[PDB]
């Protein structure tokens, strides 16, 4: 509490710079945590397609799989889009 | 493993790169992955001393895809066998051979 | 087998000559010892990625980060015998006889 | 006074100048009025063994186009 | 061979230090001109 | 073809090498008040080539206790390394696209610390070997921030391509997001290219010439001219990594033009800082370094690598 | 700022990704027919080569298995001189 | 000429270990790896990895020999010995181009040497693969898994750096 | 070849304006050993750019972070027990 | 050192064989090896005396050689199948590269006068980590792959052990000396049944395991590192050196004690694998190591030694160091021979 | 052991699409979208048979159907696609990025036109 402040105060007062290293290591590991963009990193991550998208044996009874690549189903990174 | 903790506490630390058919960033080939599918697939609870037997044909052409010794052994033969007949003159390269 | 991989296998075994046969340095000796590693180096990555084994392209940067402790380590103890006996010959190293 | 600096700076701006125009330049005459393709990955560079051999004339930066096919 | 030290602690050597006595002045204008200065250091502390 | 781009690239940076000279002792003396070479050529256009010209015909001193073997390599071992260093640098399209650009200018940094060493070595003298071997642990002890300070930047921009800055920083400077790492890199360069608060060796009193203590005239031209070709390039990779300029695929005028005039800037900030500041003692420069720019530098690098996490920011490598 | 035109990349490099993707099904099939055309002029080659050598099977099999192995370059160029083997094999290394 | 590049690199990397393995003055031994490290690089490089290579350049060359050298430097006795000095010096570099010439001769001629393994001797291209790699370096995207799939490698190689700083410390502290 | 052509002039270059030029007229080691640590340490973490793009970044959020801790860490044990405040 | 930081030093090496036990791949294993050596040279040297720096440096540079034999051991067997797992070796050349390499970290044949003079400088406390932990590592991987070794390339590694161990043994004074040389006469006996069936290579891995640390902890208790100084220890503590005749009787193999433990299952062993002359010289040559565990038997509890004046001074106070499991170690070393068929668990 | 079969030259022959690589990267997100499903064909057979010579047939109908693909656009817009990829030529990387305007010229034939 006081001494803790005052600690901090006198830290401050003579190693700026460690306080400095320590609050930005400090926030840099926490925030990646509760970021709500993590999920989109991603997301955009497995959207880059460095692989061919290899067809499938059509054997009927699949319909979220598209017959054509412009066919509406299937995903679709209409939120990459905006964002 | 001596003390094998791998299996027991079902946790992976070293079995993902062992072999090169294993999983791979972004499922690139490793060259010889279609010949070590085979040995390995040839070999599973078969034991070692058995496997070394039954599966050495396809232990031979795993290694001849991964070592790569005789392919390019008769390669030599063909290159050998070819500059000794063009220096005395008995063959003639085909134009396709340079342009 | 391509005559680049039997030239560094020499490279192994001329290293390792060096670092057996020693001379009167252990600096040179130590030299030996990362030759050794070095040709394990090439070998390795020649190796890995010549066969396109893309995982196993973890071991060459493992291999040194830990040969390098070795470097770490030895030439630490070598300042240490030349502190006290002065040069760091191996012809000094011999208190324990016994 | 303080100009006196700008002609010892003009000169090395005319100096560093030399490899800007030079490399830009190089790379349009050897490229035919255009720029070096650049190659950082595999797809980049027999891109350009395939262009380069559709040629005729084994030059990858001569391009052939709908004139070509029919 | 003799017997080992008891206390396994063998005898240390003589002095092995590299305490050379820099000679500064008639040289460096850092020493702004006729300052010969005689003195050692344990390569960095005087 | 090939062979006419490379002169057309290292010969206008070894003239431009020998005339910084020049700007050493004017722009100094007109700030110290001086006037600065001004007699010898019109407005001191021509001492470089005087000071040149005698260093290539006053006699070249081999002492006695210094191996011919290794009086000879280092210099070349020098200046040849700067000149090489200049071939990814991104003018407009560089004259080599190394996909690992940012690392290849990085590992021969490092080679040029042997440059040094081994001349420390050859001079062969108890003040000399000293003043060398306390010169090389500055050196390398100022290279693990230069790496965690490149790698924290091109984390941002993406791949190590050279090229590719240009891309990155399309519409703001990158200074504008990395500006404690700035002035981070910024310090860093003023210590690999010795030059003051760390000249140390090549400091006219410090170590009256440090690398150059009993290397005068001939082969010291490659020995005092690579420090400040290493001064020219290593401000210009600051240009290219934080104040990159605008490319026009139709007009690489432009950028030629941007880029040429920044890092002339900079260069000048760079003979600015001399003649502002004093000289690090040898504790100092570990004291800032180890314990409060290698700190920094770490945090920094912490914050840089979970921001583009942090925000979705993750840049394509390709 | 700098956040807005990362994305705006990555929006550029898969569509350019896209384009590749399209592409490659003439570039898989171009590909497909070089590789083994050459194989095939150095099988005919082989023959009119090794016909007088006392035991050799013109086209030996390497490997005991009848899939087919993707052919290493060694096989493809070799007969090919010299320009051919340096400007392939050490092109995309050498080319900048 | 340009073919033999790799294999002619290789060569000179035998050399070039060679120079020090023959144990000369501390500074010259590193300078000889100084080369063979240099080298080995370029036969990396030709074969691809970049990266790989260029740390061998960085962290090795530029790093582990800097403090190498640095150590024989303010190290060792006042009289170093030049390369000719000893006769067993030079009698070590003979030797080892005397191994380095009969087996390249041996190579170049019968091509079936079968020296400890068994080595064809052909050129070094005949062993390169084929394909195309996409738009991702295959060693770039190989050790850039560290931290996908480099997991209990990083925990374990991290922690013995940690140790490796403690145990140098430990020894250099002179209790 | 470029690349080995670039080289190679400059060497030249290099030796042809030398040849003009001489025809014609515990501390110390502690210093180089943390940095010696330090830099293989960096290497570690070199390939972070293109790791950054891996599929699960997450477990690289935890492990890159681990080892700049474990940077922090090693200089940190370095500074309190003495260390970098070198013999003097 | 500092208590904390030495005991990290203890057991990050405990940690680094444990990763070797432990690991299925190749480089995992060499870095298990690595973490073993980076942790044993600070204990070495805990003392800080030329012996230990001469220790640490002879112990270094052989450790480290073998690591890196190991390592192109490795490389050849991937360059020949490309198999990082832990399996029979698919190479010839590079399993005889791994046997002498594997050799020299544990240290049997020629590849063996650093065991001597590294445990002579080195502190007692850390000679047991040294002779009895440093040995595990080595024989986890040795026990692994058993099915490629060479039979003829272990077996004359295990004798020139045994004979060297045996025969030099008689000429030391310095009681790490001794114990060193006898430890590498016993690391003989299991490398040899090493090929036929490890089970019995474990087993004489614990039973000498228990009954070096018996020794070198009574030893420590003595806290004499002579013959003569520990003779003298007969008058201020009997019982140690009655403790001391039992352990070496014991650790010298004649029954009904603990040492005829792994011998007598060795020689069956080998008796089945049709392996006769084989057993007969180890057995015969094994006196070797008992005559100088009797004439350490004789100097130390048997006849009683010249004392000092100063040692009744010595009486007056009582000891200080609890030596933690000792009492354990004795009774499980010296008495376990009806629990023979105790060797069943292990496989 | 044995021969490896290989197939004949005669049938290997195959019209070769004889345009360059400004062209087909300017126009391969429509020669993409149209013309498909023989890739499908083509790619799925390469992948499930793994041995090319099984699929060579289809390989032919892949560019078969790219000449299709390049005959309908010759006879509509070509002026706009010689400007459209001669500006996508003139860029190192062949960035769409950059030809917006002209890709916009293409675009609005083929919408309507084609
Ligand atoms: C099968 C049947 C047979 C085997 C049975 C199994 C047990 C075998 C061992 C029996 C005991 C041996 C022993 O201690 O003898 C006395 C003998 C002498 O003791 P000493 O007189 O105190 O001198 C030792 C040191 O110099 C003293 O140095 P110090 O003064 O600094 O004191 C250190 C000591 C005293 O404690 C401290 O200093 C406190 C430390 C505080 C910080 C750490 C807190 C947490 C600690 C516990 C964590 C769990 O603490 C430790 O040694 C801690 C070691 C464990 C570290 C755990 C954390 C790792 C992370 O012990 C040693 O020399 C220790 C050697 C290392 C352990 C034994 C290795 C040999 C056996 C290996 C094979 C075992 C069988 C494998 C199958
Ligand atoms: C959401 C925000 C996220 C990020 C937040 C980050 C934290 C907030 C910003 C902090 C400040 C920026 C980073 C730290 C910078 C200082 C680092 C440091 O160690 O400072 C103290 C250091 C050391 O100061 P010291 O030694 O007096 O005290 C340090 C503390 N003790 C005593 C305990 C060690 O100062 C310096 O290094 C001074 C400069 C030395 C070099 C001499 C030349 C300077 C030239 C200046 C003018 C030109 C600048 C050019 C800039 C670049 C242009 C391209
Ligand atoms: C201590 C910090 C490091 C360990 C915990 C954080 C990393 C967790 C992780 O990635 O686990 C990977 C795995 C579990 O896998 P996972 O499910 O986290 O990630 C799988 C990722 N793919 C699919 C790409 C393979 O756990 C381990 O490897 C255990 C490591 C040792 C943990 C204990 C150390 C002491
Ligand atoms: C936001 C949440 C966090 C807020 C800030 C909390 C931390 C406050 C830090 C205060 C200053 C540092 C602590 C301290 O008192 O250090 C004293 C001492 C200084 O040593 P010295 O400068 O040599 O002076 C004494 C000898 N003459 O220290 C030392 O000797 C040791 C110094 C070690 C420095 C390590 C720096 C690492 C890099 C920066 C931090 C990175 C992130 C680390 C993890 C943070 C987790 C929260
Ligand atoms: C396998 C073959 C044999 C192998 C072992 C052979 C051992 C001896 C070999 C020779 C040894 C060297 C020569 C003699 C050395 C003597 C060592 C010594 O210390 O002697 C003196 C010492 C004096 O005795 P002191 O320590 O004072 O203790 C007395 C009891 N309080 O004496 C002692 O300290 C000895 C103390 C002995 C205490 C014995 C206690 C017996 C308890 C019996 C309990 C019975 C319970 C029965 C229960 C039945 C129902 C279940």
């Amino acid at each position: 509490a006081g001494r803790i402040a005052s600690f901090l105060k006198n830290a401050w007062a003579k190693e700026p710079v460690l306080v400095a290293s320590f609050a930005i290591g400090g926030l840099a590991i926490i925030l990646p945590s509760l970021s709500p963009y993590t999920n989109y990193a991603i997301r955009i991550n497995r959207a880059t397609p460095y692989n061919y998208p290899v067809p499938l044996r059509d054997d009927g009874n699949m319909p979220d799989v598209p017959s054509h690549p412009q066919d509406p189903q299937g995903p679709s990174l209409e939120w990459l889009k905006n964002l | 493993p001596f003390f094998d903790v791998q299996k027991r506490l079902g946790l992976d630390l070293d079995r993902w790169m062992t072999i090169q058919s294993a999983e791979q960033p972004h499922k690139i080939p490793g060259r010889c992955h279609a010949f070590e599918k085979e040995w390995i697939e040839c070999a599973h609870g078969i034991g070692g001393i058995r496997a070394e037997k039954e599966c050495k044909i396809e232990f031979d052409d795993f290694v001849e895809c991964l070592l790569r010794q005789k392919t390019m052994k008769r390669l030599s033969a063909i290159k050998r066998q070819r500059d000794k007949l063009i220096k005395e003159g008995k063959y003639t390269p085909p134009p396709h051979h340079l342009g | 087998m391509p005559l680049v991989y039997m030239n560094i296998i020499m490279a192994f075994a001329i290293a390792l000559a060096g670092l057996l046969m020693y001379r009167s340095h252990l600096m040179s000796s130590l030299l030996c010892l990362e030759g050794m590693m070095l040709s394990l180096f090439i070998m390795s990555t020649l190796i890995i990625l010549n066969t396109h084994f893309t995982l196993a392209n973890m071991m060459p940067i493992i291999l040194l980060v830990f040969a390098a402790c070795e470097a770490a380590l030895g030439l630490s103890l070598l300042v240490m015998v030349s502190n006290t006996y002065g040069t760091d010959y191996v012809q000094n190293l011999n208190l324990l006889q016994c | 006074m303080w100009f006196e600096i700008l002609p010892g700076i003009a000169v090395m701006a005319a100096c560093l100048f030399i490899p800007g125009m030079a490399t830009a330049h190089i790379h349009k005459f050897t490229n035919g009025g255009k720029e070096k393709r650049v190659a950082h990955f595999s797809y980049q560079w027999n891109l350009m063994e395939r262009d380069r051999c559709i040629s005729g004339v084994n030059r990858y930066h001569v391009t052939k186009g709908l004139e070509n096919i029919d | 061979w003799k017997p080992p030290p008891w206390n396994d602690v063998d005898p240390p050597k003589d002095t092995l230090v590299s305490n050379l006595t820099l000679n500064f002045g008639p040289q460096h204008p850092a020493a702004h001109g006729v300052l010969r200065l005689v003195m050692e250091l344990s390569g960095e502390m005087v | 073809m090939f062979m006419i781009n490379i002169l057309s690239l290292i010969i206008p940076i070894l003239l431009a090498v020998a005339f910084l000279t020049l700007v050493e002792r004017k722009v100094l003396g007109y700030m110290q008040l001086r006037k600065g070479p001004n007699v010898v050529g019109p407005y001191g256009l021509l001492q470089p080539i005087a000071d040149a010209l005698k260093l290539v015909t006053k006699e070249p001193l081999r002492p006695g206790t210094s191996s011919i073997s290794m009086f000879i390599i280092a210099p070349i071992l020098g200046l040849s390394l700067a000149l090489t260093m200049w071939v990814p640098l991104p003018m407009p399209y560089p004259l080599i696209n190394m996909n690992l650009g940012v690392l290849f200018m990085l590992a021969m940094s490092s080679l040029a610390v042997y440059s040094i060493l081994w001349s420390g070595w050859a001079s062969n003298s108890k003040y000399a070997l000293i003043g060398a071997l306390r010169a090389v642990a500055q050196t390398i002890s100022y290279e693990v921030t230069l790496a965690i300070i490149l790698l924290s930047v091109l984390l941002m921009n993406g791949s190590y391509t050279l090229s590719t800055l240009i891309t990155t920083q399309e519409h703001i400077w990158m200074i504008f997001t990395s500006w404690p790492l700035a002035m981070m890199w910024f310090i860093s360069t003023l210590a690999e290219t010795n030059r003051a608060p760390f000249d140390l060796t090549e400091g006219e009193s410090e170590l009256v010439s440090g690398f150059n203590v009993e290397y005068a005239a001939g082969p010291f031209a490659m020995f005092f001219m690579a420090e400040y070709a290493n001064i020219i390039m290593m401000n210009a990779f600051t240009a290219i990594l934080f104040l990159g300029a605008s490319h026009d695929p139709h007009t690489p005028e432009l950028y030629t033009i941007n880029f040429v005039l920044k890092t002339l800037a900079l260069t000048i900030t760079f003979l600015w800082i001399r003649a502002s500041y004093p000289r690090f003692r040898y504790d100092q420069l570990m004291h800032l370094l180890w314990k409060s720019f290698l700190p920094l530098t770490l945090a920094l690098c912490m914050w840089h690598i979970s921001l583009p996490i942090m925000t979705a920011s993750i840049p394509p490598q390709s | 700022s700098m956040m807005k035109w990362n994305r705006e990349r990555r929006r550029l490099q898969i569509e350019d990704f896209e384009a590749r993707i399209a592409l490659m099904p003439l570039f898989q099939a171009e590909k497909d027919r070089r590789v083994l055309q050459m194989l095939r002029e150095n099988l005919e080659e082989e023959a009119i080569i090794m016909k007088d050598v006392p035991d050799w099977k013109v086209g030996e099999s390497v490997f005991h298995t009848t899939r087919w192995v993707t052919p290493m370059m060694g096989e493809l160029y070799g007969l090919r001189t010299n320009e051919e083997i340096l400007s392939a094999t050490y092109g995309f290394i050498w080319y900048t | 000429m340009t073919m033999y590049i790799a294999f002619i690199l290789s060569t000179i990397f035998v050399i070039g270990f060679v120079g020090f393995s023959s144990k000369p003055s501390p500074i010259y031994g590193g300078l000889g790896l100084i080369v063979s490290g240099g080298v080995g690089c370029g036969i990396v490089l030709n074969f691809g990895g970049s990266f790989l290579g260029l740390m061998v350049f960085l962290i090795y060359l530029g790093g582990m020999l800097v403090v190498f050298g640095y150590t024989t430097a303010m190290a060792t006795e006042m009289y170093p010995e030049v390369w000719v000095s000893n006769k067993t010096v030079f009698g070590a570099f003979v030797s080892g181009l005397m191994m380095e010439f009969c087996m390249v001769y041996y190579a170049l001629k019968e091509e079936e040497v079968e020296i400890i393994f068994k080595f064809n001797g052909l050129g070094d291209w005949v062993i390169y693969d084929t394909g195309d790699s996409g738009f991702f370096s295959e060693e770039a995207m190989g050790i850039a898994a560290l931290y996908s799939y480099g997991t209990w490698l990083v925990i374990v190689t991290g922690w013995s750096l940690l140790i490796g700083v403690v145990v140098i410390m430990e020894i250099t502290r002179g209790n | 070849m470029n690349i080995m052509l670039t080289l190679l002039t400059n060497v030249t270059l290099a030796s042809l304006l030398v040849l003009i030029a001489f025809w014609l007229p515990m501390k110390f080691f502690l210093v180089a050993i943390t940095f010696l640590l330090f830099d293989l340490e960096i290497a570690l973490l070199l390939p972070l750019p293109w790791a950054s793009q891996t599929n699960n970044l997450k477990t690289m959020l935890t492990m890159a972070l681990f080892l700049l801790i474990l940077l922090a860490a090693s200089l940190a044990y370095e500074w309190t027990q003495k260390g970098l405040e070198w013999a003097e | 050192m500092n208590p904390i930081i030495y005991t990290t030093l203890i057991m990050t090496v405990m940690s680094g064989t444990m990763l070797v036990m432990i690991s299925s791949h190749w480089l995992l294993i060499w870095i298990g090896f690595e973490m073993n050596l980076l942790a044993m040279i600070p204990v070495l040297m805990k003392n800080f005396n030329p012996r230990a720096t001469e220790a640490a440096t002879k112990y270094f540079l052989t450790q480290a050689t073998a690591s890196m034999m190991l390592m192109m051991a490795i490389i050849i067997n991937l360059l020949y199948s490309g198999q990082w797992t832990i399996t029979k070796m698919f190479n010839p050349v590079a399993m005889t590269m791994m046997t002498m390499a594997l050799a020299m970290k544990l240290g049997l044949s020629p590849f063996h006068f650093w065991v001597p003079e590294v445990t002579q400088g080195i502190s007692l406390q850390a000679g047991l980590l040294l002779l009895t932990w440093q040995k595990l590592a080595p024989l986890s991987v040795l026990c692994q792959i058993s099915q490629s070794i060479n039979p003829n390339l272990m077996l004359t590694m295990a004798m020139l052990s045994i004979l060297i161990g045996g025969w030099g043994g008689l000429n030391q004074t310095q009681l790490r000396k001794i114990m060193a040389y006898s430890s590498i006469a016993h690391m003989g006996w299991m490398t040899a049944v090493l090929p036929y069936n490890t089970t019995m290579t474990i087993l004489n891995l614990l039973i000498y395991i228990t009954m070096t640390l018996a020794m070198f902890m009574l030893l420590i208790h003595s806290s004499a590192t002579t013959t003569l100084s520990l003779s003298h220890t007969w008058n201020k503590m009997p019982v140690i050196t009655s403790l001391m005749m039992v352990t070496l009787l014991s650790m010298g193999g004649l029954p009904p004690l603990s040492g005829f433990m792994p011998k007598w299952m060795i020689i069956q062993e080998m008796t089945k694998n049709e392996s006769i002359i084989m057993p007969t010289l180890m057995a015969m040559t094994a006196l070797l190591n008992l005559y100088f565990y009797m004439r350490l038997a004789y100097s130390s509890s048997l006849t009683m030694f010249p004392s000092t004046n100063n040692m009744k001074m010595k009486w007056q106070f009582e000891h200080t160091k609890q030596m933690k499991l000792l009492p354990t170690m004795i009774v499980l070393s010296t008495l376990v021979l009806p629990m023979t068929p105790a060797l069943s668990s292990l496989n | 052991p044995g021969i490896v079969e290989l197939p004949t030259l005669e049938d290997l022959k195959v019209q070769e699409v004889k345009v360059s690589s400004s062209v087909l990267k300017a126009a391969a997100h429509h020669y993409g979208a149209q013309c498909d499903k023989p890739n499908k064909e083509f790619m799925l057979c390469r992948w499930e048979e793994k041995d090319p010579r099984r699929c060579l047939e289809e390989g032919k109908l892949v560019n078969q159907c790219a000449l299709d693909f390049f005959r309908q656009i010759k006879r509509h817009c070509a002026e706009p696609f010689t400007e459209y990829w001669t500006c996508i030529d003139y860029s190192g990387l062949q960035l769409f990025r950059h030809c917006r305007k002209q890709q916009a010229k293409f675009d609005e034939c083929v919408l309507d036109k084609l």
